[PDB]
């Protein structure tokens, strides 16, 4: 035969259900007290405009 | 004398004007086998006897 090399394995279905059931615990949103800073400011040698 | 182009004198924009021949080509991905072999492959039935 010819054709590409494929390695025919087979894997253990008990542990890739565990795998699938520990997933839906994630979260997608985190809980925070402050929002994270968004603007910050430099300074030039004027003591008017920044 | 032989009446055939054996060796010609080509300008570089000739170079690639001799394709024109239909080839036709299976995918990689695809697999092909020869089957010849398992032409004789069988089993023979036995009468019943005492």
């Amino acid at each position: 035969t010819a054709t590409r090399e494929v390695d025919f394995t087979v894997p253990d279905v008990q542990k890739i259900l565990d795998d699938i059931k520990a997933l839906a615990a994630e979260q997608v949103y985190k809980i925070v007290k402050v929002p994270s800073i968004s603007f910050r400011h430099i300074v030039m040698q004027s003591r008017d405009r920044v | 004398f032989i009446n055939k182009r054996i060796v010609e004198r080509v300008r570089v924009g000739q170079i690639l004007a001799v394709l024109n021949r239909r080839f036709v080509a299976y995918k990689g991905k695809m697999r092909i086998m020869d089957i010849t072999q398992s032409l004789k492959m069988g089993t023979k039935l036995a009468a019943p006897t005492v």
